[PDB]
């Protein structure tokens, strides 16, 4: 029950490699790129294994490729107990908080710790309450009876159980679970309950946070209210040394153990420079996730120089980092993809309407027929049949356009659309 | 505090309760000790604000005494009206049906301030024709309210000029005395009868339906 | 008494049940495509189940891309939201951008609730503490059909005490939300003095304790700012934890995933039920380039519901870049997970039927021989400068006292008001930069 | 009456001037000349007094000494009182702690008022005597007066309140009161025998009261309830745009009930041309919004570059902000009008003039510019005054013309005198050989 409508990105359900990893055809939602999956499942046993740090890998490649899809992927294999953040590129651009602060931040935030303890229990079902007070005095006295299948014993009460159970209403019939290190009440079934087991019982009890949280913590005290409220920001090296050595004090106390977590950066192309330097320095810290980066621009001229450096990025962040590139695809996985979100958007399609999607799919773009699959069953729904056919596909086309389409319609209207100089025909004739 | 009391009307429909008290820090466990929240409370307890209008005129919506007419598709046009036999100079009588709108038309009347007697089921015998007689003589009495059955059947009231129906359920022969009530022989100026129908209604299917069979007996109104 | 400003004629996209689209139906004439395939898009709105689909509306101007717009929001009804918003408003100096684009993507979706409260009233009989204490207060509420005393927390009875209630006072308390109104003094006391400030209301009808249901809507967005920052109360800590810091702030994704955690419990009990909805963006071609590429990794987030832009360019360089020069002043990656609706232009007589329906509207009255000449004006200067001058001839014919507009209330029109052509035809000729 | 009027240069326009046939009159209420541009302004002015339409924008450009601004102060002036009128000006948008559209929003939110009415009752009526009674240890006021008019003459009983105002605020057996019975406040306005106070008519009264409050004061009220100390000191800015709708929704209702009735405003933009494209294309969207009010602009500059962009962008303003916008143009004006201007000037500012002074200062008003044979009016007053006659002669005018010298004669000084002044590069020679 995680919430889960149709996301493009919603059948890719794990990697789907085997013990060999060498990778499937058809596996887990993900059809073709061999060599990107079997890396990417390289990548994943190298966060399995967490023996080694401070490696940051890039996923490039065309568009309509699933770079991204291939780190969803990751993400989805990885399960739970792993921290996995998904920042943007210009999601560092803060005027509150710098970019550099912020990427630290993340950097912080990709790698948890996971610390247990025991505390005890007694759940059993409650026969009657006999509390005592004084109409003048105070001091509560309060008594009641703890029955299970195999107990049943009274319970003599403080003056904070009769302030829990005041404070909180609660029957004979009403059946309660009490920690003792806690000291609040669970109220949990009337005679739900139908209880079974011995009356105390001790259980462990393990809780998951990252270092942000407690280096925001560690800050200050309305740190937490920056921790809700979002309003953190430039925090103190001393907290990040003292806490370095005070973790790794914890690891050698074999207190607190850690889980190497993945930090994932969207569209890492548009990055300023400092940012650049400031991972080229990171990247080599003790504390220091697997990072995994997708770059989707071309080469260009890189946001804060004058210069067109080659990627988008400079060579001392590329030196440092492994490249993992995808390929197009054929004719016959575009079909299969088709037929994949039809089985992910429960949509039953016909084998000439898949045809010509296929083609028309070939033609255009990914995108643009993996939403005309969407818009075609909607056709057909009009005429009031789940089957899907060829008009409703060929409706959809000569309805939805192309970008190619409309670029030759704008070049062809050019005295219709406004000009570069404000230049506008807006009437007909003269 | 009118401007204030008059032009705030929205809420902040959502909120989340007991935020208010973590938002600070002061609550039954956290890191700040314990009579912190009893001292900040308690110099909160006496120390006053002059915002406690708005405060309170943002968090709940006032419902105030101005949407008694405003509710209310037949009262939109009857103040005016009143209004209107106010600066000629005429009385005028009011004929209802249930006794639930006696009520409000004497909340309307008396937040409009005007001088009424109402006459109905609920009032005595001795009262009933001092009220009549009170009203006949020359008085400052503007609206005589009545009721159909009780007292729109065999009074003698020659004062009032105008008639005024909010509804009428059977009218060839009823809703007939209930006008003639007032126009009677001790009247020398000419009766001028209102009618106050809704527009897309059953009301308004009454009279439609009546005009076209010359007005002689309802019987089922469907449209 | 009605007012009309370059709207109000269009009642939707007035399509049929089979789909093709009239000629002349709910203010449209022509345009068949973009209407259609309007609808289709107001059904994929009625889908309920589509995300992150993007389609843009591009086309010259007087082609009827805000007026389609209009068509939609109309055309899906008050239920769906819909969130008007321009390219040039996103840009904000408090928070990033960022914020604002995907603060506007949590605008659009809707999610309607419904919850029981319960209503207490009556005439304040006592106020006294319980016998022992810490202070609360008993307050003994005496209704019409019943009397009741109950206990209240020190918060609330700080509110009574704020509202200078005493012995005789009717109030009005709310049990989950602890707001507190007073109605004023009951009429039982009225006769206590001759003259009092405190108005006299009557004794509330029905019993203590009142329960109903709403089926009050509350956008998701609300519930956001609802998680985000404390808004108001009537208490001092509540008022300075407003006053203390009421800047608003960007919001973590994790504070979303607990908000749509217990708004995905509320879908699991039934309670509620999420519907999507629409983002308008006007003038797409102001957008900066960070907000174009936030658009590609927001357009692949799940939330995301159908938007819808408008574009009115071409191929020109996109603002943040230098030598990038792409269709409609959108990147080619965020054009190819976009879908262009065509926009046709008008004849001449699809003018006259503008101007004509325009007209009637408008409730004006035109000739046929201004009406021709308004046409002709349609097809020489533009659409917009004949929609322009259909208000100065009724006011000239109000002038000269006339109900239908003549060919010199026109032609009066043409000497005292000058299109664009003769403006700049008139400022080619200078003394001293005329 | 008074309203703060020192000598302006738009103090002498009073009104528009127009007649009932919309022509324009030679000589009427200041305004001399420009009978196209202040008919088509009669026009403006009849479309705001119709109320009918609304989302309208019209601009009056022209060249310098023209008066488009003052065609629209003789529009303000002849808009009359109880609806809102504002004026702004093209950079006052530009702020750093509110944003340009936010604050263009403020604006347009500021043009458009509501009128809300009520009626209250009013008890006026002179003071015979005051008995009021108390306890020394207890407390409980119980208050007690007589008041009294012309035909009616009784005893009020008091409670707690009207003791509590009528002891916080001083009064007497002579003072008169006129009470309140919904504000529960006292008007102490007059006294009897040593003031003012000698009353008429019936004790207690009826009258209806109406306020007048635009939009933006109610956007910013139910933003919060520190936006009123807000609205006072100006520290508001950017505010949700649920109030903005939900307050729409609710006036749409007030309008729909027959509660509240709006005014349709007029909004005024002073120096257009230097504005964001931001602006532009927010105001080519609010434009067509259902509460848009009658907006005038007057772009000042010319043909240049916008600023925003790099092209040069004809008028200085994009072409879908003027495709839905109308245009009026002025002209230059003639020997005989700055004449007459200068006559009504001197009217304005109460100087009396003689021909000869009229007839050179009409030269020099042709010759340089209107503005300053404007001001050479002033101080030709002055320097008759320093030989302490009224009378203007033709001396002081010729020696205000040697004196204040024109830009164009100076213009010529700095060109013959470059060496002296500084150049582009710094260069200036500060010696002589
Ligand atoms: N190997 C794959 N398996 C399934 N779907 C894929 C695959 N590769 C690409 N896609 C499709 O591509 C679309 C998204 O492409 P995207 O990852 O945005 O490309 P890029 O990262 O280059 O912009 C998704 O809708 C997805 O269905
Ligand atoms: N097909 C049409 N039928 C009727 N009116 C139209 C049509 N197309 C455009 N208009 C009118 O043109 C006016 C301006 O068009 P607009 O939508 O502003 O163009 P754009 O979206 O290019 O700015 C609108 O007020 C609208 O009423
Ligand atoms: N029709 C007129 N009647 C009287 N005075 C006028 C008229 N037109 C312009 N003026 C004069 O012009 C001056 C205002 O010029 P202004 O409009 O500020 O110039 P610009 O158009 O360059 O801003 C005022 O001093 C006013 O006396
Ligand atoms: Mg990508
Ligand atoms: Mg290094
Ligand atoms: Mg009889
Ligand atoms: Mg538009
Ligand atoms: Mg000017």
């Amino acid at each position: 029950k995680s919430l889960s409508l149709i996301a493009a990105h919603s059948h890719i359900t794990g990697l789907g490699l085997d013990e060999n990893l060498q990778p499937r055809p058809t596996s887990e939602g993900m059809v073709g790129q061999l060599q990107a999956r079997r890396a990417a499942g390289v990548i994943l046993k190298m966060v399995q294994n967490g023996t080694i740090a401070g490696r940051a890998v890039l996923v490039a490649g065309p568009p309509s490729t699933g770079k991204t899809a291939l780190a969803m992927g990751v993400s989805q294999s990885l399960g739970k107990d792993v921290p996995f953040t998904a920042i943007a590129g210009s999601e560092i651009f803060s005027l509150e908080l710098s970019k550099t602060e912020a990427l630290t931040q993340a950097f912080r935030k990709s790698i948890g710790i996971k610390i247990k303890e025991e505390t005890e229990l007694i759940e059993g079902e409650v026969v009657e309450i006999q509390i005592d007070r004084s109409i003048t005095g105070g001091h509560k006295q309060g008594k009641l009876t703890i029955k299970t299948t195999d107990m049943e014993t009274i319970y003599e009460l403080g003056n904070k159980m009769i302030d829990g159970l005041t404070k909180e209403k609660v029957l004979a019939g009403d059946v309660i679970s009490i920690d003792k290190a806690s000291g609040k009440i669970t109220k949990l079934g009337r005679s739900v309950q139908c209880p079974e087991g011995e009356l105390q019982k001790r259980k462990t009890v393990v809780h998951t946070v990252s270092l942000h949280e407690i280096d925001v913590i560690n800050s200050r005290t309305q740190g937490f209210l920056a921790l809700f409220t979002g309003d953190t920001g430039e925090i103190r090296s001393e907290v990040r040394d003292q806490i370095n050595t005070k973790v790794a004090e914890w690891k050698e106390e074999g207190k607190a153990e850690i889980v190497p977590g993945v930090l994932f950066i969207d569209e890492v192309h548009m990055l300023d420079i400092e940012c650049f330097s400031f991972i080229n320095r990171a990247l080599e810290d003790e504390f220091a996730p697997i990072v995994m980066m997708a770059t989707n621009r071309g080469v260009s001229k890189t946001r804060g120089t004058n210069y067109k450096s080659p990627h988008g990025l400079p060579l001392d962040l590329l030196d440092r980092s492994i490249i993992i590139t995808t390929k197009s695809y054929n004719e016959q996985e575009i079909k299969t993809i088709l037929s994949i979100r039809a089985q992910e958007e429960e949509v039953e399609l016909s084998s000439d309407a898949l045809d010509l999607l296929t083609k028309t799919g070939v033609e255009t773009s990914l995108r643009y027929s993996s939403n005309l699959i969407s818009v075609a069953q909607q056709i057909a729904m009009k005429r009031k049949n789940n089957t899907v056919e060829v008009e409703d596909v060929k409706r959809a086309y000569l309805l939805f356009l192309d970008s190619a389409r409309s670029v030759k319609y704008v070049q062809e209207n050019e005295s219709q659309y406004i000009d570069d100089q404000g230049n506008v025909q807006i009437s007909i004739a003269k | 505090r009118k401007i204030i009391d008059t032009f705030a009307v929205l809420t902040p429909s959502a909120v989340s309760l007991d935020m208010r008290k973590l938002a600070l820090g002061l609550n039954d466990d956290s890191s700040v000790g314990e009579n912190t929240r009893l001292k900040v409370m308690q110099n909160c307890f006496e120390v006053s604000n002059p915002l406690h209008q708005l405060q309170t005129k943002l968090t709940i919506a006032f419902p105030d005494k101005s949407l008694l007419q405003y509710d209310c598709g037949k009262l939109q046009k009857l103040a005016i009206l009143l209004q209107q036999l106010k600066d000629n100079g005429h009385r005028a009588l009011i004929f209802t049906q249930m006794t639930k709108v006696l009520d409000v038309l004497e909340q309307f009347l008396n937040y409009h301030g005007y001088l009424y007697m109402r006459l109905d089921g609920a009032t005595k015998i001795e009262d009933r024709q001092i009220l009549t007689e009170r009203f006949n003589t020359d008085s400052r009495i503007t609206v005589f309210i009545l009721s159909s059955r009780s007292g729109g059947l065999g009074i003698n009231l020659t004062g009032a000029d105008t008639v005024i129906f909010y509804d009428s359920d059977w009218n060839p022969a009823m809703d007939k005395q209930c006008q003639d009530r007032c126009h009677r022989i001790g009247q020398t100026r000419d009766v001028h009868i209102y009618r106050f129908v809704s527009e897309h209604t059953i009301e308004s299917n009454i009279l439609k339906k009546a005009n076209q069979k010359r007005q002689l007996d309802n019987v089922v109104i469907q449209e | 008494v009605t007012r009309t400003a370059a709207h109000t004629h269009i009642k939707g996209l007035g399509l049929d049940e089979s789909g093709v689209a009239k000629r002349v139906e709910g203010g449209f004439v022509g345009q068949i495509e973009a209407r259609e395939a309007c609808g289709v898009i107001v059904d994929l709105i009625k889908a309920k189940k589509m995300s992150g689909r993007a389609i843009l509306l591009a086309g010259g101007p007087s082609t009827g891309k805000t007026a389609l717009a209009l068509a939609i929001s109309q055309e899906l009804g008050p239920k769906v939201p819909f969130c008007p918003l321009v390219g040039s408003e996103l840009y904000s100096v408090e928070v990033k951008k960022t914020e604002t684009l995907m603060e506007n993507f949590r605008r659009a979706i809707g999610l309607r609730i419904k919850e029981t409260k319960e209503v207490y009233e009556g005439e304040v009989t006592e106020l006294t503490p319980e016998d022992k204490t810490i202070s609360h207060v008993i307050v003994g509420l005496k209704s019409a059909k019943g009397t009741k005393t109950l206990r209240l927390d020190p918060t609330i009875y700080e509110s009574i005490q704020r509202e200078k209630v005493s012995i005789g006072d009717v109030i009005y308390i709310e049990a989950n939300t602890g707001a507190v109104k007073r109605v004023g003094r009951s009429d039982a006391y009225a006769t206590e003095f001759d003259l009092e400030t405190e108005e006299y209301v009557p004794l509330p009808k029905g019993e203590v304790h009142k329960k109903k249901e709403i089926v009050q809507d509350v956008t998701l967005h609300d519930l956001d700012v609802a998680n985000a920052r404390p808004q108001g109360g009537q208490d001092v800590i509540s008022m300075m934890g407003q006053l203390l810091k009421p800047k608003k702030t960007e919001i973590t994704e994790k504070l979303r995933q607990e908000v749509n955690k217990v708004v995905a419990k509320y879908i699991d009990q039934g309670v509620a039920e999420l519907i999507p909805g629409v983002l308008f963006i006007d003038e797409v071609n102001m957008l900066d380039i960070e907000i174009f590429t936030y658009l590609n990794k927001a357009l692949e987030s799940n939330i995301a519901p159908v938007v819808v832009l408008a574009s009115n360019r071409g191929m020109t360089t996109v603002r943040g870049t230098e030598d990038v020069i792409s269709p409609h002043g959108v990147p080619p990656d965020l054009i190819d997970r976009l879908l262009i609706v065509r926009t046709l232009p008008y004849d001449k007589d699809e003018i006259r039927t503008i101007i004509e329906r325009r007209a009637t509207v408008e409730r004006l009255q035109v000739e046929s021989s201004a009406l021709d000449l308004l046409a002709t004006m349609g097809t020489e200067t533009s659409l917009r400068y004949a929609l322009q001058l259909l208000a100065p001839c009724g006011i000239l014919a109000q002038t000269s006292n006339r109900k239908e507009i003549v060919v010199n209330d026109v032609n009066e029109a043409k000497l005292l008001f000058l299109d664009a052509k003769r403006s700049t035809k008139i400022l080619e000729t200078s003394a001293n930069y005329l």
